[PDB]
């Protein structure tokens, strides 16, 4: 008779990043 | 601080100051700022009209009523009670504690609780896509009340978070139409009473948002289902307090159970709304003729109905406990698509069109037999 | 110059006059000539829905500029669009796009003549993001804050409060100037100052019809697209057509031919045959839908006012309750709508709302609120009918959907609005929307009514009407019935009805016996046979349905696998004849194949 | 080219060589883009449809008509290329080294100035170097792309134009859907006849006109999770590859055997075996139900009245209720249809409804709305 | 490599760095019954939080230093693998299968590897909870040919709401289920585990000192699980002794009182009863000495093994019933009021015991 409300969180997505180099 | 609830103090004024006086300096291309020229420039930048109002906005406030029943036929007192908030508040005599005004449009069912909200928010604004009209029978369950506050963050919808409260962030002076608001979840109320109160409503991203400055209309349909039912039980003589007398105790009976009286305590007024009348439904023709004219004008075709078409519009077109639906139904039976047909057949175009019953009509009766009669003409 | 390298000569491009004109416009360009001549924040943010001319403003600046229109304390400062993509483009170095950066603004202190353009200044966070190296915007707030640097920005409202909100510090430093959705007689003005330029580049005449066309039928038939670009969308995708017509006028049929490309809805002026089939369009549902006149002709005065343009363009094309009994054509009729509209019965936005048995399986049509999973999905009825505004929406089984679902359901029949989950309003205003009951016969249709009463076989209809119509009122909220634009009770199969079903449903067997190589014919004497035993007074053409397969099909398709009438012309005649009248449940039919 | 070559691949130089499919039809679609082409506020089409209605083939379509010269003459002779994204990121270890490769893309398209990208999966395009609210392949184009500067068809599938173009509301707007609709049947076997030569020169069969109209109408009838002109193709070349691995002809029978390999509903050309095996089908079942013909007669009839090729297109082989007396067969007879049309009564789906007594066990059967546990 | 996230259990068990396990050979022998196995090799340890499942592989790594092991775990090392130790420090896109792929190069290098992942439920969702490649997805395909030899250890709830909804990953690993010890069981562990205290702490442990740490950590603690909180009161014991020698008892009963709370150490304290109840309650003294009578039977002498310890019904009242909670077990609020005048009704019924499921008052 009632609901559960599943409630999608939602992600940090574990991320690529460029860099930088210097000689 | 009153009117924006965005930036901070020492920076929200300083911005005041400077714009009004990067105003002054184009207007000349010595001068002053005033009050009126800081209400001009935060008019300018909330959107709220908190600037010294010139003569042509004064006079169409106070012809305001006669302005919003050029599109509301009848209903007095709805419309007066709305222009009385609007003119509280741009007299400056709003309580900057509370929203701009807060109302109930209740009673049956298409006597203009929707199209007034519409008349008043094309009156302020000009458009009818400037009311943020919020279908509350969407919203049936506790949880689709995140859709006016947002998600909360972290949840999949943080991001374009709020339907409700990003729309009155970005027009703070906006008319917001709750409507059939009795057809949402007990739980949205107890989110929605924090407007009434404070004015102030915590989105889902734990931010207040000002409603200080909105017109909240809470169009409701409570107490109609025996208003639904012209005659009441028993015997009575006539018309005349059956109308209104029984229906405003009826329709406030059942806001008081099925709201909580915390929440009807901060509405400044609930409009219980008369059932439209004979002669406001004749009224009501010519408007929904106006509609259709004005489409005939956009393929250069003039409609004019005669006073006896008319006349047996309102004849069919009348239920006293709907109104102004099963008019325009009637419209739309008897006008539209016979025209419709005339139009595809080619037997009407460019000129007027004499919409006019013959068959009988006989200025009176019921009509039953009158039939409407379309004619070119030029 | 280096500010060459990493941007664009906003006002040397309005000198050149390969920006477009900016008509109207003048209290938002002023707007942003006020906040340009401030002192402590110099930063307006032209904030706006995406097309509203928020980058217009700008170059409209640009040519206020060029043009002398501009404050003595704004005079000839050039404008430059910065290029973050071509800031951050070569800085593969730590402290390259810093020192780019950095030595964009000294050419601004320098020169003291420059505003920075930074259009999509959502993009500022980032842009010198590589952790191992500063943000870009942490680079410009001190130098926002205290009006040592004159900069525009631009950004959509959704991607101000997705990236610069959430950035309260930067939020801070620029006044968001709204650039509002103009109207339509404002948008008529920019499409007449844009004019030259279309014709100019298509080289058309676009005639003012054409202009009133483009703002009125853009604003009226699009929903997810603004006006100052959605009008010029249907001038300047007209005004391609009429250049590749030659591969000159763009008038309003022009404009409302390529808005009925785009949106799928069909507001374009008529061909000959196009008109005379709508005249048709009841003897043309007739070839499907038997009988039933009152709602055939109901449809199709819905349709026929929608192609006149006599629709009144705040709520749907039609909304319609099929209320009647079961089997006498009330999904047929709606199959045969959408297969008149568009030519299949998969047109049909057929919503069964049997499925929808409590109220949170309201969350199918207008899906999931935020925060809760598919949300990514905007509902079964709110995409199907934003795809394809122009659509017949059926609500097959209405009652059997929970009470809480026409309240969904009420602003879809008045507003033409039913905004989803994610918050997009989406267009009803040309939907055909069918709402399907059976209430009021799913037992009323049992013959013989409690008590006594005159009449039977019409007066037997008016007690259905009645029966219906008291079944609706009692179901439904009488608000919700107030919006439907006509409830339509339907009749009941007569005798001679069910004779011509016949016609129409051997006419699927022999369909696929076509596929076959063999033909179906179907005497007239076996054509009377199927329609007594298929006659139930009260069901009507579904145990019809039932004859037909039990008496033609499962014996005929024994027949094709015996192979006793595989490619040849089975012609079905009748043997015990029953003789033609009274029963003929001693009468069977017999299946033979000859050519 | 030589940046442009690296980043992408010519498909009018495809075209030249005689690479791509034969695109037949589609001309409503291929004209419409070549109109938002030839605009010059926003002059990007995305090709907006469900997947394998032949967006690709549009693009496809639209470079062979540009070097038959079946274009038009402001969009004559402009080279196509198919912008791999992937390839623009692919490197770009280092900051401004993916911003680099599009701008010099974008130099190339000025440069030169007959480029017509295609970035086929458009929605690829919403973040290819960082978030949204950052520096990405999208935020680059946007300056372009709104000022006709850049001629870019996009084509995404009706979701992934919902779940990320939608959700960058700006890019959208640069964008003008040309929508793809699914063909017809009618339309597919005109598909399928244009693209014949191809297949029957790759399986080196012979694929009759009959199995092309026997490939369409049964994917369109058959399949449901796929779109027409991919699925009557998918039934075309695994029967051609059917033909080629039995080593001349792909008849009605080998496609049908194909979708009957493929769907598990048995369509195909009946065995004689299997034809009387269909004539004793009530004899089969009354080897596991004793008595109770009219039952084991109308499932039977049910059964053979599907494999003639008569059951009605928009119903169920049968839908029977029985309904008797306890332990005469009711469920026993249909355990043994199962066993009959399958050799289990593990096929038989038993939806035991004693399970159903709620009113809101119905979320069972078609499962949780949005929003809640058993969505997924 | 293999070093940088888990230790080497054989190397510590032929160093003699590991506790040795006194029963629960049984459970060892289970393991090396699927680690013998060919397909899949990959045995998971169900229990609960300290019923001793790394004491298992501890024991089996025992086991293969004194060649007490199948021909096809001999000379095997195992290494608990911690895979939240791989997620850590783990910001960036492919940071995480890099480190899993160095574990996975070695046991392709060494052959002679079994991991034993401790918290093997962490395996779903450690890249993306199955919506991507996690280190599940990684592993499973050598997981389910042999390939790669896995001790997991999780809890049966665990074990069912990450490993049994996966059904993919819950046939590459084998439950083998490590029950919570008996109380005698757990005395023998603490023998073997008495050589181990007494050269670390300089303590003398006494015979019944385990006896008072396995049956009194049964009666007092039911958070923790008995072969790990009665090693905690003997660890607690030689924690007085560092503020000092011989454990008693009450050496045990003193560190019991500071872990649960209560001081009451039951004969003595039962028959005057009577008094510690008086304490609270004076007046109406017949009915204290009769609630004392029959709880004089129940807890001391015969009892059935399914009954309530007493039952009565009062006809102060909850006054009395306060200071026997407190005699109980040591606590005043131990008192639960259930309010059985707040419930009339048939549906009310199970607003009290609990919910069916779908329905309101689930919790
Ligand atoms: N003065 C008027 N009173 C009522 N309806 C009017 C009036 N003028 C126009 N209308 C039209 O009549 C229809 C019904 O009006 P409206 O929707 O405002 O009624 P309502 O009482 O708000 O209905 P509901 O109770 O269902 O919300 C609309 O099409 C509206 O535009
Ligand atoms: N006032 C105006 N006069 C003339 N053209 C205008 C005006 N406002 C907008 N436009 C035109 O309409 C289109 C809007 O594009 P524009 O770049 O201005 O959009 P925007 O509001 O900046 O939004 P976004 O950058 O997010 O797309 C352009 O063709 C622009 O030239
Ligand atoms: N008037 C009709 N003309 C043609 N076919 C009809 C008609 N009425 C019913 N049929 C046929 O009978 C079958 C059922 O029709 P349909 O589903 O439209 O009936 P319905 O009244 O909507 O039924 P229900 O009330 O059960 O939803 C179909 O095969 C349909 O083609
Ligand atoms: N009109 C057509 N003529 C010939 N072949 C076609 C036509 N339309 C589609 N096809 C073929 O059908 C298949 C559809 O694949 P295609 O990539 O074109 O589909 P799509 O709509 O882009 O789908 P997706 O979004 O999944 O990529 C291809 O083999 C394509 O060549
Ligand atoms: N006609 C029959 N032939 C063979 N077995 C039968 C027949 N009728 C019943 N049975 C036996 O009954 C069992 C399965 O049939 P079952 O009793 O489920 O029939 P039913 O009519 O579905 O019963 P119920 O209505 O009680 O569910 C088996 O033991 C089966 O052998
Ligand atoms: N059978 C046993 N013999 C000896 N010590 C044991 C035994 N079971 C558990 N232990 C003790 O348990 C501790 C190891 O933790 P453990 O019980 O294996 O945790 P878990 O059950 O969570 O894996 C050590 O103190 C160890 O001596
Ligand atoms: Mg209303
Ligand atoms: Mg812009
Ligand atoms: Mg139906
Ligand atoms: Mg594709
Ligand atoms: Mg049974």
């Amino acid at each position: 008779k009632v609901l559960i409300l599943a409630c999608l969180v939602a992600l940090a997505l574990a991320r690529e990043l460029e860099e930088l180099n210097v000689p | 601080d009153r009117y924006i609830n965005d930036r901070f103090l020492p920076d929200k004024a300083i911005d005041l100051i400077d714009e009004a006086g990067a105003r002054m300096r184009i207007r000349r291309m010595v001068a002053e700022v005033d009050d009126e020229q800081i209400a001009e420039v935060l008019g300018n930048w909330t959107g709220i009209p908190v600037f010294k109002l010139t003569e042509a906005e004064t006079t169409r406030l106070l012809r305001m009523e006669e302005e919003l029943h050029k599109r509301i036929i009848g209903q007095e007192d709805a419309v007066k009670a709305v222009s009385k908030a609007i003119r509280r508040t741009r007299a400056g005599l709003k309580d900057p504690k509370r929203p701009s005004g807060s109302f109930i449009f209740a009673g049956p069912s298409g006597v203009g609780k929707t199209e007034l909200s519409k008349a008043l928010a094309n009156f302020l604004f000009g458009d009818d896509d400037a009311l943020i009209q919020i279908d509350m029978g969407e919203f049936h369950d506790r949880f689709t009340a995140s859709r006016l506050f947002g998600a909360p963050p972290g949840y999949v919808g943080y991001e374009e978070g709020g339907q409700l409260t990003e729309k009155v962030r970005r027009k703070p002076f906006s008319v917001v139409l709750f409507d059939a608001i009795e057809k949402a979840h007990q739980e949205i109320y107890n989110s929605l009473l924090q407007v009434l109160e404070d004015g102030r409503l915590t989105d889902g991203q734990g931010r207040t948002v000002d409603f200080k400055n909105t017109v909240l209309i809470f169009t409701s349909n409570l107490g109609t289902s025996d208003i639904s039912k012209p005659v009441g039980l028993g015997f009575s003589k006539g018309g005349g307090e059956n109308d209104y007398e029984r229906m405003k105790q009826k329709v406030n009976d059942e806001l008081k159970k099925h709201f909580r009286p915390e929440f009807l305590n901060r509405i400044d007024d609930i409009i219980v709304f008369h059932q439209l009348t004979r002669e406001e439904i004749i009224r009501m023709v010519d408007l929904m003729i106006s509609r259709v004219a004005g489409q005939l004008k956009s393929k250069d075709m003039a409609l004019v109905l005669t006073d006896a078409a008319k006349a047996l519009l309102a004849k069919r077109g009348f239920d006293p406990v709907l109104g102004a639906r099963p008019l325009r139904r009637t419209i739309q039976r008897e006008i539209e698509d016979q025209l419709s047909e005339k139009i595809l057949f080619e037997e009407v175009g460019p000129g007027q069109v004499v919409t006019v019953d013959v068959d009988n009509w006989d200025g009176e009766g019921p009509g039953e037999d009158a039939v409407f009669t379309f004619t070119g003409t030029r | 110059l280096v500010l060459d390298q990493f941007g664009r000569n906003l006002t040397a491009a309005a000198m050149e006059g390969k920006l477009d004109p900016v008509i109207g416009r003048e209290k938002e360009i002023e707007r942003v000539m006020q906040v340009l001549s401030r002192r402590t924040k110099n930063n307006p943010v032209l904030i706006g829905e995406p097309g509203v001319g928020k980058t217009a403003v700008v170059e409209g600046l640009a040519q206020a500029i060029v043009h002398g229109e501009v404050p003595e304390t704004l005079k000839d400062k050039q404008l430059y669009t910065l290029d973050l993509g071509s800031l951050v483009a070569g800085s593969r170095y730590r402290g390259d796009f810093e020192e780019r950066l950095k030595k964009v603004l000294k050419e601004i202190n320098t020169r003291g003549d420059i505003i920075l353009f930074i259009d999509a200044l959502h993009t500022l966070v980032g842009a010198g993001a590589a952790e191992g190296a500063i943000d870009a915007a942490s680079i410009l707030k001190p130098k926002l804050a205290r009006g040592e640097l004159q900069t525009i920005g631009a950004t959509t409202l959704d991607e101000y409060r997705k990236y610069i909100e959430k950035d309260a510090a930067l939020e801070r430093r620029f006044q968001p100037v709204q650039v509002g959705e103009p109207t339509v007689e404002h948008t008529i003005e920019i499409l007449k100052g844009l004019r030259d330029r279309y014709e100019a580049h298509h080289r058309v005449s676009i005639t003012d019809a054409a202009m009133v066309a483009a703002a009125t039928l853009a604003d009226r038939y699009i929903n997810d697209r603004f006006l100052p670009d959605k009008a010029i969308d249907l001038i300047d995708e007209a005004g391609a057509r009429m250049r590749i017509r030659r591969m000159a006028e763009v008038d309003d049929e022009q404009i409302a031919e390529v808005l009925g490309n785009w949106t799928g809805i069909p507001v374009f002026k008529l061909t000959e045959a196009e008109t005379t089939r709508l005249l048709r369009m009841e003897e043309e549902l007739h070839k499907r839908i038997i009988g039933q006149e009152d709602a055939v002709k109901a449809v199709s005065k819905a349709i026929r006012r929608t192609r006149a343009g006599l629709k009144d363009p705040k709520r749907p094309s039609g909304s319609f309750i099929f209320a009647g009994p079961s089997g006498v054509g009330k999904t047929e009729l709606s199959k045969a709508l959408a297969n008149f509209l568009f030519g299949d019965d998969d047109a049909l936005i057929q919503i069964d709302m049997g499925e929808f048995h409590d109220r949170f399986t309201a969350s199918r049509l207008f899906g999931a609120p935020p925060g809760y999973v598919g949300y990514e999905e905007g509902g079964q009825l709110t995409e199907k009918v934003r795809r394809k505004p122009f659509s017949v929406v059926l609500f097959d089984a209405i009652e059997k959907a929970h009470q809480e679902i026409y309240n969904s359901l009420l602003q879809v029949l008045e507003d033409g609005r039913l905004t989803d989950g994610q918050g997009r309003t989406v267009d009803f205003k040309n939907t055909v929307l069918i709402f399907t009951s059976n209430l009021g016969t799913s037992d009323i249709s049992k013959p013989v009514g409690l008590g006594f009463s005159k009449g039977g076989g019409e007066n037997d209809y008016e007690r259905m009407k009645q029966k219906v119509n008291d079944e609706l009122k009692k179901h439904f909220r009488p608000e919700f019935l107030n919006r439907i634009d006509d409830i339509i009770v339907f009749h009941q199969l007569t005798r001679e009805e069910i004779i011509r079903m016949v016609d129409l449903m051997i006419s699927r067997v022999a369909g696929q016996l076509k596929s076959k190589d063999m033909a179906l014919v179907l005497t007239d004497a076996a054509k009377a046979l199927l329609a007594k035993r298929g006659f139930d007074p009260v069901l009507g053409a579904r145990p019809l349905r039932r004859t037909i397969q039990r008496e033609i099909e499962d014996q005929l398709s024994e027949k094709i696998l015996f192979e006793e009438v595989g490619p040849g012309q089975v012609v079905t005649v009748d043997v015990d004849n029953w003789d033609g009248e009274g029963p003929g449940e001693d009468a069977v039919f017999t299946f033979t194949g000859t050519r | 080219s030589l940046v442009l070559d690296q980043f992408g691949r010519n498909l009018t130089a495809a075209a030249m060589e005689g690479k791509l499919d034969p695109v037949i039809g589609r001309e409503k679609e291929i004209e419409r883009v070549m109109q938002v082409l030839s605009r010059r506020t926003k002059n990007n089409p995305v090709l907006i449809g469900e997947p394998g209605v032949g967006k690709t083939a549009v693009v496809e379509g639209l470079a062979q008509a540009i070097v038959h010269g079946e274009v038009p003459e402001t969009l004559k002779d402009k080279q196509l290329y198919t912008l791999d994204l992937g390839s623009l990121v692919a490197g770009s270890r280092y900051r401004g080294d993916f911003e680099e490769r599009l701008k010099k893309v974008l130099k190339e398209i000025n440069t030169r100035g007959d480029i017509i990208l295609f970035i086929d999966a458009l929605h690829t395009l919403v973040g290819a170097g960082a978030a949204e609210g950052a520096i990405d392949a999208a935020s680059i184009l946007k300056p372009k792309l709104a000022r006709g500067e850049l001629q870019t068809i996009g084509a995404t599938t009706l979701d992934e134009y919902r779940k990320y173009i939608e959700k960058d509301a700006a890019l959208e707007r640069r964008f003008q859907p040309v929508q793809v609709g699914e063909p017809t049947v009618e339309h597919t076997i005109e598909i399928l006849k244009g693209l014949r030569d191809r297949y029957e020169a790759h399986h080196r069969v012979s694929i009759t006109d009959a199995a092309m109209v026997a490939a369409a109408t049964l994917a369109d009838r058959y399949i449901n999770d796929r779109f027409l002109p991919d699925k009557a193709i998918d039934l075309i070349d695994e029967a051609g590859a059917r033909m080629r691995i039995r080593r001349a002809e792909v008849d009605d029978e080998q496609i049908a055997e194909v979708l009957g390999n493929w769907t598990g509903i048995p369509v195909f050309k009946l065995t004689e075996a299997e034809t009387t095996r269909l004539l004793r089908m009530e004899e089969e079942l009354h080897k596991r139900i004793i008595g109770q013909e009219d039952a084991v007669k109308a499932v039977s009839k049910a059964i053979r009245r599907t494999r003639a090729g008569l059951k009605d297109p928009k119903r169920p082989s049968g839908s029977f209720i029985f309904a008797g007396p306890s332990g005469v067969g009711k469920t026993e007879l249909s355990k043994a249809l199962a066993n009959f049309l399958f050799g289990d009564d593990d096929a038989l789906i038993q939806i035991d409804m004693g399970e159903f007594h709620d009113r809101f066990t119905a979320s069972r059967l078609f499962g949780a709305p949005p929003g809640y546990v058993g969505y997924e």
